[PDB]
């Protein structure tokens, strides 16, 4: 059970500062060097910094003025702080573990968006099954998640009971500036009306967890 | 400051065929220790990057033997023979011989597969969103191989433009297929009792199906 | 032995680079870690672990334990002249080596662990130790005079489960060697009073923090207490080691320590690896009931992380810091010398520093302000009546992205101008 978990703010205003905490499990910060890597949306991976077991810190020259990396050995936490944040800075941020100058284990990443907008929870609406949504014995049912500004949202079906035939589309920013996505699950036509399907949606930045039941 | 260039931005490859990715470093990547720290990482859709090859040709623990790294000086290539579907993703080369460590721009591996036809479904707006004053009509194309596909929205029988956002999923490991959501978003008033909200799909493996909703 | 006693902006310290003497090959490209430099009389012990790759986890190429003489190299500058080198078989099993010099031999006590660093995999550690004796002036032989390993009939650890050398250097008194050490005590058996912890001037400090940070994590199975390991050469055919705990005055988590004779008396230094970040060292009042009359120093501290940074004196849960020891060089005025990383929260910028309890007297920056560095070991001695100090300083090589020890010989200046 070796894991790296990243906690971040979601939303950061331009010129203000980003702070991310990585909690590490199954290993000692003294045993292993830890590095920070970021993926810009669409764009490829970039390496920002490393903190050594001793506490020596080595950073990419470009971010040296604005970037600080720190660790708490006792609480098994590694901290990244960045300043003067700008839209270019918006990226998924990764806490990685290094063995012999290679990254053996990677955090899930935290999504950081630089924006002056406000965080806003989503509104979930049913995409109802219908004859129009039925082909043969297979039917499509879905939920639309709409109007959430911070990018990361996770959609689950039947509280994670149903993972089969599920596609969650990549989100599109609207003219509103609020993201919208549709999650669709293929289900048997016979099942509909005797089996209850409920979407579970989590938008961590707004501390939203919602259930929407989907009926025909 | 040492730059890594990956020659194929996109590689399409059939199952069981051999995929070959290139990586050039702008300088020698041999360390004083005499080890060339060139590493190859894969990012499957939805996941963090994962280590495949380190020190040019060493397979990281767990990586199957059909993955293979070679190289000399500044030219490195990764070969995937007998490509399997679960190999699709983004491939990055990486050097840690020089600080700052640097990644290559990435290579997307796409799987060539037999043409598959989309399954098309239409979803009319929930009355709940219709209480919100907005109307979203969703069209879903499921499980089609050639990504290229055209979705036409006809309100009544009028082709509509400027009101639709499309979103396509990444290739699925299991079936090597893509799925797409075309949403048409209108105001409640703009949903002026128009009947015939219809969705016309054209795909390489079809001869043009339409799915339509009579407004009430 | 007279030296400047006045604070002086003048650059009167002029250190010499004498690292060429040590067995460090820069050209190899390797990281050199886990250093040890011990000097007593005219002789020194030295040790390091040489790695190919990263310093944390590159593959071990060699562990070196060497001894030799400290000699005037020809121009009234001291250098290290290694005469006897032992490479431990199975380098990866050797941890936490400590060295004491007696009677023409240097004795190195090292932990042996097939489960990793005993501090980190402490419940699984065997507890086993190895004692190796190395002749400082070797001779052509057919057996073990130059190198041999000794039998530790017993290890008297008292209420501790495990005891271990923990720090570079120790002392001799007669035929009894005293190594800096640490005891692993089951946390549930650690008797402590929360009221004693000093949170009075600290708003965010809590009573639990001093007890909690006596381990490497609040929920560590063990706590670590510093102390000495005693080895009486004139005691049976194979003598025992006896652990001796440090007194509980100004108690901090067990950390790499050092005990050294200076100007006729033992001085103890303990690295500050948690919340009491001010330098911990002073005259040893008693050795076997180990009690140290700690300096109340208000000027010298060490860099930390965000929780226990330089100059922190408020109880906090933390295990961070760096070993930057200091060597007493004048007991009449209690002036000491050492290399300290002149930064609050980053391990950088080594500065050679001559200082009193409440005053830094003078200093030489050995590298740039941005120069990453770590462990520091200072030892002072006389050379033709001149007080000289030799400092080992781990410094970062940006070209090879590794750390390597550099040696500075620094003559303490007799005159302030
Ligand atoms: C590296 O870290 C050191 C140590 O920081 C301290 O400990 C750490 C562990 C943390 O706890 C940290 O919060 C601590 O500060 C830093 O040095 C320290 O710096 C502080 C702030 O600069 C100093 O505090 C000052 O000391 C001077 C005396 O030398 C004193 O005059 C200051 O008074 C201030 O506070 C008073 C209330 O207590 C207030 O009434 C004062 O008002 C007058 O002055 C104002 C201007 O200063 C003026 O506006 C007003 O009208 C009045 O005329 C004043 O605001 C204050 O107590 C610490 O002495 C100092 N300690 C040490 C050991 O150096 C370093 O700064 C840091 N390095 C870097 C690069 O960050
Ligand atoms: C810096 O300041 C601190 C206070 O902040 C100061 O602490 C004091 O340390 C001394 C020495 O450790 C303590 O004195 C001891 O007290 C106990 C109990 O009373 C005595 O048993 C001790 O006596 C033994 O040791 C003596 C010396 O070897 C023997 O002569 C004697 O026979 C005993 O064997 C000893 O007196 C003292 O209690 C504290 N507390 C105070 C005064 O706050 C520290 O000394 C200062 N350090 C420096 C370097 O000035
Ligand atoms: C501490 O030591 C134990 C004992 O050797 C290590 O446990 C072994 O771990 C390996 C790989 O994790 C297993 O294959 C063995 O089965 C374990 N041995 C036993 C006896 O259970 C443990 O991993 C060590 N921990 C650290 C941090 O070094
Ligand atoms: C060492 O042992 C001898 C006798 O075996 C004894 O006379 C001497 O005092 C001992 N030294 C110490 C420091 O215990």
């Amino acid at each position: 059970q070796v894991q790296l978990k990243e906690s971040g703010p979601g939303l950061v205003a331009p010129s203000q500062s980003l702070s991310i905490t990585c909690t590490v499990s199954g290993f000692s910060l003294t045993s292993y060097d830890i590095s920070w890597i970021r993926q810009p949306p669409g764009k490829g991976l970039e390496w920002l910094g490393v903190i050594w077991t001793g506490g020596v810190t080595n950073y990419n020259s470009a971010f040296l003025s604005r970037l600080s990396i720190s660790k708490d050995n006792s609480k098994s936490q590694v901290f990244l702080k960045m300043n003067s944040l700008q839209t270019d800075d918006t990226a998924i941020y990764y806490c990685v573990r290094e063995g012999d100058w290679f990254f053996d284990v990677w955090g899930a990443g935290t999504t950081v968006t630089v924006s002056s907008a406000s965080t806003k929870g989503p509104s979930v609406f049913p995409l109802a099954p219908s004859s129009k949504s039925t082909s043969g014995g297979t039917a499509a049912l879905g939920c639309l998640v709409k109007d959430y500004f911070p990018e990361p949202v996770t959609v689950s079906w039947n509280s994670g009971a149903l993972t089969s035939g599920v596609h969650t589309f990549p989100a599109v920013l609207q003219s509103s500036g609020l993201y919208s996505l549709s999650s669709v699950v293929t289900v048997p036509s016979s099942s509909l009306g005797t089996q209850t399907y409920i979407c579970n949606v989590n938008h961590k930045p707004s501390n939203t967890k919602v259930d929407k039941k989907v009926e025909p | 400051d040492v730059l890594m260039t990956q020659t194929p931005l996109s590689l399409p490859v059939s199952l069981g065929d051999q995929a070959s990715i290139s990586c050039r470093s702008s300088q020698s990547i041999v360390h004083s220790n005499g080890n060339t720290y060139l590493e190859w990482y894969l990012q499957k859709p939805g996941q963090s990057p994962q280590l495949l090859i380190y020190k040019v040709s060493n397979r990281f623990s767990g990586v199957p033997d059909r993955f293979s790294g070679s190289g000399s000086g500044t030219d490195f290539t990764l070969k995937i023979n007998r490509v399997e579907a679960e190999d699709l993703g983004l491939y990055y080369c990486f050097q840690a011989s020089h600080v700052p460590y640097t990644f290559g721009g990435g290579t997307k591996l796409e799987i060539k597969r037999t043409v598959a036809a989309p399954s098309v479904f239409i979803f009319p707006p929930s009355d709940e969103q219709l209480k919100s004053g907005t109307a979203s009509v969703v069209c879903l194309l499921n499980n089609f191989y050639p990504r290229e596909a055209k979705v036409q929205w006809k309100v009544d029988n009028a082709l509509q433009s400027g009101n639709s956002q499309e979103s396509v999923t990444e290739q699925d490991s299991k079936d090597s297929t893509y799925s797409l959501s075309s949403t048409l978003t209108l105001s409640k008033a703009d949903y002026e009792k128009h009947k015939l909200y219809a969705c016309e799909v054209t795909h390489q493996g079809l001869s043009s199906p339409v799915t339509k909703s009579a407004a009430a | 032995n007279n030296i400047c006693l006045q604070k002086t902006s003048n650059q009167i310290l002029k250190p010499k680079l004498i690292s060429y003497t040590l067995p460090v090959v820069g050209q190899s490209g390797t990281c050199i870690t886990d250093p040890l430099l011990a000097m007593d009389e005219g002789y020194f012990a030295y040790s390091h672990l040489e790695r190919i790759g990263s310093c944390s986890r590159g593959v071990s190429k060699q562990r070196i334990i060497g001894v030799g003489e400290v000699l005037d190299r020809g121009d009234e500058v001291p250098s290290l002249f290694m005469t006897n080198v032992w490479t431990p078989p199975n380098p990866n099993t050797v941890y936490h080596c400590s060295a004491v010099y007696n009677n023409e031999f240097y004795y190195v006590l090292c932990a042996v662990s097939t489960v990793g660093d005993p501090i980190l995999n402490s419940t699984y550690w065997s507890g086993s130790l190895m004692m190796t004796r190395l002749a400082v002036k070797p001779k052509s032989n057919g057996g073990g005079y130059n190198q041999h390993q000794l039998a530790l009939r017993s290890i008297e650890k008292g209420r501790y489960d495990k005891v271990m050398p923990y720090g570079p250097s120790g002392i001799k008194q007669g035929d009894t060697l005293y190594f800096p050490a640490v005891g692993f005590l089951v946390r549930t058996e650690f008797k402590y009073n929360d009221s004693n912890c000093p949170i009075t001037k600290c708003q965010y400090s809590k009573p639990e923090n001093c007890r909690l940070s006596m381990g490497i994590r609040p929920n560590s199975h063990y706590i670590l207490r510093s102390g000495l390991l005693k080895y009486n050469l004139s005691d049976g055919e194979n003598p025992k080691v006896v652990f001796i705990e440090i007194s509980d005055q100004r108690l901090s988590i067990g950390s790499p320590s050092k005990i050294y004779d200076s100007l006729g008396q033992p001085v103890f230094y303990q690295a500050s690896f948690s919340w009491d970040t001010m330098i911990k060292f002073g005259d040893v009042l008693t050795v076997n009931p180990l009690v140290v009359n700690w300096r109340n120093n208000t000027v010298i501290s060490r860099p930390g992380q965000s929780q226990c940074p330089r100059f922190n004196t408020c109880p906090e849960i933390c295990w961070e810091g760096v070993y930057n020891d200091a060597f007493l060089i004048d007991r009449i005025n209690w002036i000491s010398a050492g290399v300290f990383l002149d930064s609050n929260q980053t391990a950088e910028n080594p500065v050679f520093t001559v200082f009193k309890d409440n005053e830094i007297l003078y200093r030489a920056q050995l590298a740039s302000e941005d120069t990453n560095a770590q462990k520091t070991i200072t030892n002072c001695f006389l050379l033709k009546n001149k007080i000289w100090c030799i400092s080992l300083v781990e410094i970062y090589d940006t070209g090879d992205n590794v750390i390597r020890p550099k040696l500075f010989a620094v003559k303490i200046p007799e005159q302030c101008t």
